[PDB]
């Protein structure tokens, strides 16, 4: 009676909800209008919608509303808890480090990767102090305000500089930061030319650009 | 204006639906499966937001969410064995254990659903297919056909040898090479001069330890 | 009490690495194993002749060793870390300390 | 003749991904063979024996250029106008003066 009961009622709960996708696109096609500029609020209904359904996606209603009202909130409130522990790191997180750590204050109603993403992808067009970013490498990262990546490529410099030559892992404990960080910056370093690459099975070292220095 | 009254009538649909079953969606494995197989046909995903219905009512993103952090957890645990690349097996093992002998019970599937969505964070994560299996990548590393080829054939022994490799690759020995000093010059795999006929090249992504994973977290 | 390490059951584990990064790892592991390898057998010195010999650098079995020139660089390690002194000006016999 | 002290230098031996700096390797890299076959004057050979030798191959001191950036640094040669062939697969060739 359960073994069985369970799924004859999903289908039914199926059904209903195949009926709520229906009639959601269609409310997509009424919205021939042509322009774009400052925020409306008869789509921001229309999202909430589709979020509480599992549907969020104007994948192609985009340029018919952003994000969420609940994503746009959600980063906001993100800003306050992410302050102190970009901080005591240097001001930059992983998105994944983050992850890992906002889910891990809260006990339940957990964040989904998508909250996570969408609630920061908007958290610098709402002035916040603190900023989503991507590298090279698809790699996401929270970073402060006040703190600049490239202000940083210049010390990264001295360090290596003052050591030889580093990997990432030697950076990573010299200047006490996640492996997956001391790379990046090194390899914006070698972006910008302050850095050059030794690679073999040694590892993979940056050198000084000397190339740019005695010629 | 239309919908919104017929979604708050969907809200106790699924509110009646999740007192009825929501002890179904834990007890049962082929339940959740089936359950995330039909909302996909529709176009519907349970996941993508833990401020969804199906999330609120059902438990189901807290259960696939909060899945998602442990396995971050002991791929961190243990990236300093395997330098990132992990099989779903042990992963599979090591995810049991820190869920306490006291039940919780999940599966590979599980596993999977929750990797797939941790891939929305950016890199980071992938699945790897090696012979039957996956391999499931925390560190974001390279991964050529070439080395993945590499990696299957050490599949079953836990290490692999240049000879090994140009024999079913018919490869010469420069490509050989340079996957395995890829591998190498990634943590993926050790060194080995004691091996009977050559250097051995040991990954410990295969290669059965597994014993205490302590201290490292 | 005692477990031997994973990497002690990792056949590589008995070869130098080439890889910068995994041989610091290695000679940690290494460093650590030896510290607590004579803690256990209540050992503050021994002959680097025995100490190639015994199960510490040997696993009959899995049939590796560490080479003695290997042997030499973690030796040198836990000098430079402060856990060993010499006790010879051949490099022949060593005390091994907890501080 | 000296060495460059670029052929001292570990990062001369791989090809650099940054274009400012992938220019002066190559530029380095290009007239360093061009004073190489001048102390041993030799005109004529192919890809794997260039390779071996102390140009391509820092051995007795670490590492050696790889397979396709060797290529890069012949073309570079033979479009500055001091390299010839001899087989249509790749392989030997010839440096003038």
């Amino acid at each position: 009676k359960n073994i069985s009961e369970a799924f004859e009622d999903l289908s039914k709960l199926m059904i209903k909800a195949k009926e709520m996708v229906e009639l959601s696109k269609s409310i997509a096609n009424k919205i021939k209008d042509k322009q774009g500029d400052i925020t409306e609020d008869e789509t921001i209904r229309f999202k909430s919608y589709l979020l509480s359904m599992g549907i969020a996606n104007p994948v192609t209603r985009e340029t018919y509303g952003s994000g969420t009202q609940y994503h746009m909130q959600l980063a906001k409130q993100l800003a306050g808890i992410l302050q102190v522990p970009l901080e005591e790191r240097g001001g930059i997180m992983s998105l994944t480090e983050v992850y890992c750590l906002v889910n891990r204050a809260r006990g339940m109603e957990l964040l989904s990767p998508e909250d996570l993403v969408n609630a920061c992808k908007m958290l610098e067009a709402l002035k916040l102090p603190l900023r989503l970013r991507v590298f090279d490498s698809g790699v996401m990262v929270i970073e402060l305000q006040s703190h600049k990546e490239e202000e940083m490529v210049a010390s990264a410099l001295e360090t290596v500089s003052e050591k030889g030559s580093l990997t990432s892992e030697e950076f990573a404990k010299l200047v006490g930061m996640s492996v997956l960080l001391a790379k990046e910056r090194l390899l914006l370093a070698e972006k910008m030319g302050h850095l050059c690459r030794d690679d073999s099975v040694e590892g993979l070292r940056f050198y000084p650009n000397l190339f740019m220095t005695q010629s | 204006a239309q919908m919104s009254k017929q979604l708050d009538m969907f809200k106790t649909n699924l509110e009646e639906f999740a007192s009825k079953h929501k002890q179904e969606i834990r007890k049962n494995p082929e339940f959740r499966v089936q359950f995330q197989d039909m909302c996909a046909t529709i176009g519907v995903d349970p996941l993508a937001s833990g401020k969804g219905f199906w999330s609120e009512m059902l438990g189901v993103g807290d259960f696939y969410y909060e899945l998602g952090v442990q396995i971050i957890e002991v791929c961190l645990a243990l990236k300093h064995r395997n330098g990132g690349l992990i099989t779903l097996e042990e992963l599979h093992q090591q995810v049991l254990k820190g869920r306490g002998k006291f039940a919780q019970d999940v599966s590979q599937d599980d596993l999977i659903r929750a990797i797939k969505k941790l891939k929305a964070l950016g890199t980071g994560f992938g699945i790897i297919p090696v012979g039957g299996t996956y391999l499931i990548q925390s560190v974001p590393a390279e991964l050529n056909m070439d080395h993945t080829v590499v990696l299957q054939l050490a599949e079953k022994n836990g290490y692999v040898t240049v000879s090994e490799i140009k024999a079913s690759l018919k490869w010469e020995t420069e490509r050989a090479r340079q996957v395995l000093e890829h591998l190498l010059k990634e943590g993926l795999a050790w060194l080995d001069l004691q091996a009977p006929g050559e250097a051995h090249y040991w990954l410990p992504a295969l290669f059965t330890d597994l014993y205490s994973q302590e201290i490292t977290a | 009490s005692f477990e031997w390490p994973w990497q002690y059951r990792f056949p590589p584990f008995f070869t130098l690495q080439p890889n910068v990064d995994t041989r610091q790892k290695q000679l940690a592991a290494w460093c650590s194993l030896v510290l607590s390898f004579c803690r256990l057998h209540k050992q503050s010195s021994m002959t680097v002749m025995e100490a190639q010999e015994s199960p510490l650098f040997n696993n009959v079995k899995l049939q590796r060793k560490l080479p003695v020139e290997s042997i030499q660089i973690v030796l040198e390690e836990l000098r430079k870390k402060g856990n060993l002194e010499w006790l010879d000006k051949s490099k022949s016999s060593f005390l091994i300390m907890w501080r």
